[PDB]
């Protein structure tokens, strides 16, 4: 559940 | 309701070490990681890295390896940033950011120069003066360091004519001025004084304006 | 390299529509960016998330006049019916993950100026050195300039009608509400103040000159 809010799955 | 409250300004000499806190309220602390951002006087925001608020696993940006350390106090919903072996270039405002929420910032000033309490002088009108309807009075705040000074006038109150003119750094120290405009029959009738507060030197100066 | 490109500055008239550009590098052109707004005495504020298809989602406290759009590697912040409160530096940000390794990057930012603010002549207030400061055998003369627009000024000192440059420190014009203010100080010794018949602070704004004087009498 927890992660960096700035982390977007589409940006890999 | 969501708020990230950071510790106050810090004045350190080079080679010293500073510890900045970021108190999280309004959401579950361990749900989101905490980012740290640097904004040097240039004002360009710079990502320093982030920390997992459960594990305490930090990730540092390329420019922030070695001297920078992120830590937690999960129980207290507090994130910390520690900068070791300080340098002049570390003079910047430091932010903790969830991403969509940001802290107010913490100004870190790296200087070998001592904290100086300001000299406060009253500013009143000249010899041949009849201000007609309204009279203007000021307070000169000279030779202080660093720049966190805050002035309050409480003889009239609020924005009666209270103008706070930003500081200028001549030679070693900073200088500021703040004025107040009141009715010509309120001064020198009803007493007027000003309160100067320099938090870095923990002082408060007060000057009564006389003609 | 994960690089974002923006303009250094831009100006718009009040009520117009501002389109700001944030450009993703050749690779990463399908990446989602974030927009932040930064006003002078405030921390940055999240504006929105903007995906490759123009899809956007704004933050809390963000008015309806803020919207996004995208082309290829270009991400646009559209501000409709731009207000004077929308004067700020707009910064974009982008994240990237490699092998479970998160990295975030900010752009250089775009300073946004909103025009149509009413032109106003400066008000000069000159104070002589206090009796207290003169006991330290020092003398600071204060020139307080206020209520002016646009920012562009020239501050000049005069003693006995003769220009004084020694001991003059002038501030830059700083925004204070819908106008500007600035200050200038003239540091002389005591008796240097008392050996001159009057002192003048001149301010030139839009070719017009405004001046005030002090009398050691």
């Amino acid at each position: 559940e927890r992660r960096n809010e700035l982390q977007k799955q589409e940006n890999r | 309701q969501v708020q990230l409250q950071e510790s106050g300004p810090e004045l350190k000499k080079p080679g010293e070490t500073v510890k900045i806190s970021c108190k999280v309220s309004g959401y579950p602390f361990t749900n989101y990681g905490m980012n740290w951002v640097k904004q040097a006087p240039r004002k360009v925001l710079k990502w320093m890295g982030w920390i997992d608020t459960y594990t305490g696993d930090p990730t540092y940006a390329d420019d922030f390896k070695g001297r920078f350390a992120f830590s937690l106090d999960t129980s207290a919903s507090t994130a910390y940033l520690q900068i070791n072996n300080l340098k002049n270039e570390d003079t910047a405002t430091y932010f903790c950011a969830r991403g969509t929420y940001w802290g107010q910032g913490t100004l870190v000033t790296v200087s070998a120069a001592k904290t100086t309490a300001p000299s406060v002088y009253p500013l009143a009108p000249v010899c041949g003066d009849t201000t007609g309807s309204s009279v203007t009075l000021g307070c000169l705040v000279k030779g202080y360091f660093p720049e966190p000074v805050t002035l309050t006038w409480n003889s009239g109150s609020l924005s009666s004519g209270v103008h706070t003119f930003p500081a200028v750094l001549q030679s070693d120290l900073y200088t500021l001025s703040s004025s107040v405009t009141v009715t010509s029959s309120t001064w020198p009738s009803q007493s007027i004084t000003c309160n100067v507060a320099h938090p870095a030197s923990s002082t408060k100066v007060d000057k009564k304006i006389e003609p | 390299q994960l690089v974002l490109t923006q303009s250094s500055s831009a100006s718009f008239s009040l009520g117009a529509s501002a389109k700001l550009t944030c450009t993703l590098s050749r690779q990463h052109s399908t990446y989602t960016i974030e927009w932040y707004q930064q006003q002078p005495l405030k921390p940055p504020k999240y504006v929105m998330e903007l995906k490759k298809d123009g899809s956007h989602s704004t933050g809390d406290g963000i008015p309806d006049r803020f919207s996004g759009s995208s082309s290829g590697a270009d991400r646009y912040l559209s501000i409709s019916n731009i207000q004077e409160e929308d004067e700020a530096i707009y910064i974009c940000g982008v994240g990237d993950t490699i092998k479970e390794q998160f990295v975030y990057v900010f752009g250089g930012g775009t300073k946004v100026t909103v025009l149509g603010q009413p032109k106003s002549t400066p008000t000069l207030t000159v104070f002589p050195p206090s009796s207290e400061e003169l006991k330290e055998n020092k003398a600071t003369l204060v020139c307080l300039i206020s209520n002016f627009s646009p920012s562009g000024v020239t501050v000049a000192w005069k003693a006995n009608g003769t220009p004084i440059t020694q001991g003059v420190d002038t501030s830059n014009p700083t925004k204070e509400g819908n106008k500007f203010m600035a200050s200038s100080f003239l540091h002389l010794t005591s008796d240097q103040w008392r050996s001159h018949n009057s002192f003048t602070c001149q301010v030139t704004h839009e070719g017009d000159t405004v001046e005030k004087s002090l009398s050691p009498a």
